[PDB]
RNA sequence: AGAUACCGUCGUAGUUCCGACCAUAAACGAUGCCGACCGGCGAUGCGGCGGCGUUAUUCCCAUGACCCGCCGGGCAGCUUCCGGGAAACCAAAGUCUUUGGGUUCCGGGGGGAGUAUGGUUGCAAAGCUGAAACUUAAAGGAAUUGACGGAAGGGCACCACC
């Protein structure tokens, strides 16, 4: 705390209330931008109909096909 | 050193600086016992008894050992009061 | 890319992005 | 290109501090001593050592040697162990005393003495090295 | 990392010193920043002065000297080998060697 | 040393500290030398108060006497000015000298042949003989120094304020040191002057060894 | 400027301990400093002092021994109950044998232990061990 | 094995003329011998190796990979140390670092939190110790707790016999080089910390270089 | 090879002044500001003091120009186991797990991005405010060893030269 004063609870709380949004985990859980853009939409699971198959190539040094499914 | 009973409960009572009073650690190797030999008023020679003043390592590298040894013998009855 | 000439290329394109919003006024 | 090695120089220095007696100035005198005071499986290594010994045996006769400490260098201190000269700088009756040092003795027991001579202070005080 | 304590220059309470131009190049290097040399030198060095005393009409006329205060930029000072890279402790020596 | 009239600065002693050049100090002042100085002269020279020269050396002799073993008290001089001056102390007192080239690492490194594990050091110049001071601050080794107006009071426990720069000023401040230890141990009496001359301790210039054959020819 | 006298005067004593100075002149002389220094005197961490009277704010020279480890102030002046005092003496003192938090009770300036005996808390001043 | 000692400190130890190494930690005299510890505190001594850390200086062609043994040490009644020795193989450094661990075994001050009755169990103060950016801070605990800490600073506090402790490591504790030394420094600053217990003014009793000087004059030169 | 490049020759706006706009710089000491405290020394800049003499208008003083120090504040310096720090380094970046002298701004892995959008000022260029989706196991700081350099300096060789 840069300010320590005895009547500074309306700057310690208000500054914390502002700088907590710069926390990338907090802002994600408290905006309506991340919550909607989640393909599931605040779900632990989701049923879906398979409408094609994609042999996704492995990213880096491991050369292998990660046989995935479009859902 | 006491427990509630009262007997010495630790395994040694360490040294304590004669100049500053801050204690001397078990591996403060720059520490110094410094004995001064006791001189008779008339003869001007060593008796057998000894006058001891210890300083911690932190004061010798501070440059205030021979300011403090000077005062630990000015008004302890070794060196002149006028000086 | 130099951080100065990246900043200049973002500017030239901001002048372009504005021109493709100006034609609807 | 004949610089002595460490099995020649040190090997010579070990002999001279131990054997100042047996050696001398001439090479052929202390070439043959190295048959007795060294067990060397090399004719060449012997002459290299015994040759460098004589070069150092000419340096105990002109001064001291670096890596030596012998009874002769205990005897070197022994000669001037009680070198007493003629009456020195602490048998003087007219001694140069700085005038502002007359104040630091007047405050003590020693106000005015027998065997001093006072001077006068030097005006135009210019002692410092010019800055630069 | 901060290589030098002074920022390769010799202003500490100014913020702005007007640049005097380079001589080898024409780089706008600041005044304090520039490696400055002041040349004090004979107009004929050592071989020609042997002769010109015989062509001098006057009774042993000593020559005029030639006065050039050089302004080097840092890329020019080290190109012509005026100044020179030094070891991390040798850097801080501000003593000019004769 | 303190208000005893027997260890009072005697009439024979001041005129040695005047004639040697011990009141003659340096031009630069170390901030912890105002406590050993009377007043700054003209020509920028510091008068070392010769009572405050005297008073320190008596306890410095108490210090050497306070060591029961005379052997383990090491005495140090790397500058030529005091190399002989500390060497003549060695035989008389029963001490160990360092008359030029202290090997850095003797007190700490065991397996060096010259392994002095001393109990007390005596130092000519703290700046010049600075190497043992560090090793004296690495084992429990108290430090005595024949200090000056220029020399710092660093890593030294009792300072003896001298002019340790001058040729015949050094050996005189070693002779008074060598006397006072033998006086207290029980060699000399304070009624008669000690037979050994202070000029014995003075380092002879090899330029002036080339002279005396002609000087009294 | 100096906005706490009990802080910047006892910030001056702690630099004289850590260096090892025998006595220290601490320039402001408030009513709070004397009744701080006395509770370090009465408990016997520091030696005796004297307050130099000019026609200003006074000055204080304190005889320090090396018995004082750290003099530590708390700013601002937080109210302390008797059950909340248990938490202050936890995080701000080394052991629960030695070390005192002095605090300004209604009954007067005294250590946490005497405020615990007399059963009256107040605003906090600082600690010393 | 004999150990015919070299140092004046170690010369008195072999003859059973110094009573214990409790004087050695009083006079702060350096134990530069490795058989003074195996003599006294070697009795109930348990030496366990924390880390085996290879380090690679890059050469002209290839790497010179050495090894490092961070060896914890201590009898379970009032002494521990930390020894770090770097050597080219795994058998040398482990054997070598125990010696450097023994040369730097320190006395730990154990005592009492709260009521000062019974056996000494805990650290008697909030000591700190920090090398690198690591900051291991050891607090007195209530009884029968156990050392609530990381695997390693517990492993040294167990060796000390400091049963009750509260640890709060802060900084990059990933590097075990700085994490074993910082916790070691905290239990090296227990007898560097002036408690009101220690105010009974220390009289300077005769040093074993003064006390035994006549033994130290006719055993050698 | 090609240089709407480095090099050269011209040369437009520009550079210059006045009147307005613009409000950004590695605007850096990459270090907010007021206050306290904690080492040393040589310097210097300004003011004031105290202290022999030298020269200056000699016609003695007031007084400069020097000179020894002192004090106040500023610009930096130098050294140090004060202490810190990841280190390089720093009497401040110190007095910080033994954590609170006050107060402002501000940071929260790297990118996306100072981008999108609204708001707002500007004649325009643009400024201040300023996300998110998606993406990724690092980006980075300091230091050490090597390799390397179209870096500097010192060597060795008729597998170099003379």
């Amino acid at each position: 705390g840069k300010c320590r004063g005895l009547r500074t609870a309306r700057k310690l709380r208000s500054h914390r209330r502002d700088q907590k949004w710069h926390d990338k985990q907090y802002k994600k859980a408290h905006l309506g931008t991340a919550l909607k853009a989640n393909p599931f939409g605040g779900a632990s699971h989701a049923k879906g109909i398979v409408l094609e198959k994609v042999g996704v190539e492995a990213k880096q040094p491991n050369s292998a096909i990660r046989k995935c499914v479009r859902v | 050193m006491q427990s509630n009973a009262g007997e010495f409960v630790d395994l040694y009572v360490p040294r304590k600086c004669s100049a500053s009073n801050r204690i001397i650690g078990a591996k403060d190797h720059a520490s110094i016992p410094m004995n001064v030999a006791e001189v008779d008023k008339v003869t001007g020679r060593f008796n057998g008894q000894s006058k001891t003043y210890a300083i911690c390592g932190a004061i010798r590298r501070m440059g205030e050992s021979d300011d403090s040894i000077l005062r630990l013998a000015k008004s302890h009855g070794i060196v002149s009061q006028n000086f | 890319m130099r951080a100065k000439w990246r900043k200049k290329r973002m500017r030239r394109l901001k002048r372009k992005r504005r021109k493709m919003r100006q034609r609807s006024k | 290109g004949r610089v002595r090695t460490k099995t020649v120089k040190k090997a010579a220095r070990v002999i001279i501090e131990k054997y100042y007696t047996r050696l001398g100035n001439d090479f052929h005198t202390n070439k043959r001593v190295c048959e007795e005071i060294a067990i060397i499986p090399s004719k060449k290594l012997r002459n290299k050592i015994a040759g460098y010994v004589t070069h150092l045996m000419k340096r105990i006769q002109r001064g001291p040697v670096r890596g030596i400490s012998i009874k002769l260098q205990e005897e070197e201190r022994e000669r001037r162990d009680n070198y007493v000269p003629e009456v020195s700088a602490l048998d003087q009756e007219i001694i140069e005393v700085d005038p502002d040092t007359k104040e630091m003795l007047k405050l003590l027991d020693f106000g005015s003495l027998s065997n001093l001579q006072v001077t006068q202070p030097t005006v135009g005080m210019n002692f410092k090295t010019p800055r630069g | 990392t901060k290589k030098r304590r002074n920022n390769g220059r010799a202003k500490k309470g100014r913020g702005h010193v007007q640049p005097i131009r380079c001589t080898n190049c024409a780089c706008c290097v600041p005044k304090d920043k520039a490696i400055k040399k002041f040349v004090i030198r004979n107009i004929v060095e050592a071989a020609a002065v042997r002769d010109i005393s015989e062509v001098s009409v006057f009774d042993a006329y000593v020559l005029p000297k030639l006065y050039v205060k050089l302004h080097y930029c840092v890329s020019c000072a080290i190109h012509s080998k005026v100044v020179r890279n030094r070891s991390r402790e040798a850097r801080k020596d501000r003593t000019p060697p004769p | 040393s303190g208000a005893l009239d027997v260890l009072q600065m005697k009439e024979e002693d001041v005129l040695k500290f005047l004639a040697a050049g011990t009141h003659l100090g340096g031009t630069n002042l170390d901030f912890q030398m105002e406590q050993y100085i009377y007043k700054r002269k003209s020509d920028g020279i510091y008068i070392i108060n010769l009572k405050r020269t005297w008073e320190k050396l008596l306890l410095a002799a108490r210090a050497i006497v306070a060591i029961e073993n005379p052997a383990d008290v090491s005495v140090i001089s790397s500058r030529n000015t005091g190399q002989r001056a500390v060497l003549k102390f060695a035989a008389a007192t029963g001490a160990t000298p360092i008359a030029g080239r202290f090997t850095p690492g003797t007190f700490t490194n065991q397996i060096q042949a010259a392994f002095r594990e001393p109990r007390l050091l005596v130092v000519t110049d703290p700046q010049a003989d600075h190497q043992p001071l560090m090793e004296a601050s690495y084992v429990n080794l108290p430090t005595i120094a024949l200090c000056n107006t220029d020399s710092p009071l660093h890593y030294v426990d009792i300072a003896i304020p001298c002019n340790n720069k001058g040729a015949h000023s050094v050996g005189l401040m070693w002779w008074m040191l060598a006397q006072e230890v033998l006086r207290m141990r029980g060699t000399i009496s304070r009624e008669h002057p000690w037979e050994v001359m202070p000029d014995l301790y003075f380092y002879r210039d090899p330029e002036e060894i080339e002279k005396e054959e002609q000087a009294a020819a | 400027v100096r906005m706490n006298v009990l802080a910047d005067a006892l910030k001056s004593i702690n630099n004289a301990e850590k260096r090892g100075k025998r006595q220290v002149l601490i320039r402001p002389c408030s009513k709070v400093i004397v009744r701080f220094l006395t509770v370090m005197m009465k408990h016997g961490y520091i030696g005796e002092f004297e307050i130099i009277d000019d026609h200003r704010a006074g000055k204080i020279v304190v005889n320090l021994t090396g018995r004082l480890n750290k003099c530590g102030v708390i700013s601002p002046r937080f109210d302390v109950q008797l059950k909340d005092l248990e938490k202050w003496q936890n995080n701000l003192l080394p052991s629960r044998q030695f070390g005192f938090i002095v605090l300004t009770t209604s009954a007067g300036i005294m250590d946490h232990e005497e405020a615990r005996r007399k059963h009256t808390g107040g605003k906090i001043l600082g600690f010393f061990f | 094995k004999e150990w015919l000692p070299v140092t004046k400190l170690g010369r008195l130890v072999k003859d059973m003329k110094i009573k214990s190494l409790e004087e050695i930690y009083l006079f702060s005299l350096p134990i530069k011998e490795s058989e003074i510890i195996d003599f006294c505190l070697g009795a109930a001594l348990k030496d366990e190796v924390l880390k085996i850390m290879p380090v690679q200086k890059q050469t002209r062609a290839g790497q010179r990979t050495r090894f490092k043994a961070f060896v914890a040490i201590g009898d379970y009644n009032g002494h521990v140390g930390l020894g770090l020795k770097c050597s080219k193989e795994v058998a040398t450094a482990i054997r070598g670092a125990i010696i450097l661990a023994k040369l730097s075994i320190v006395p730990v001050r154990r005592g009492y939190w709260g009521n000062k009755i019974g056996k000494p169990h805990t650290v008697p103060c909030k000591v700190t110790g920090r090398c690198g950016s690591v900051l291991v801070r050891l607090i007195p605990a209530p009884r029968g707790t156990g050392i609530v800490s990381a695997p390693v600073p517990k492993k040294l506090l167990l060796m000390a016999g400091i049963d009750d402790c509260y640890t709060s490591a802060r900084g990059c504790t990933a590097t075990l080089g700085n994490f074993a030394k910082a916790t070691f420094d905290a239990i090296s600053k227990t007898y560097s910390y002036l408690t009101p217990d220690l105010w009974k003014e220390t009289v300077f009793t005769k040093s074993p270089y003064q006390e035994f000087t006549n033994h130290l004059m006719k055993t050698h030169t």
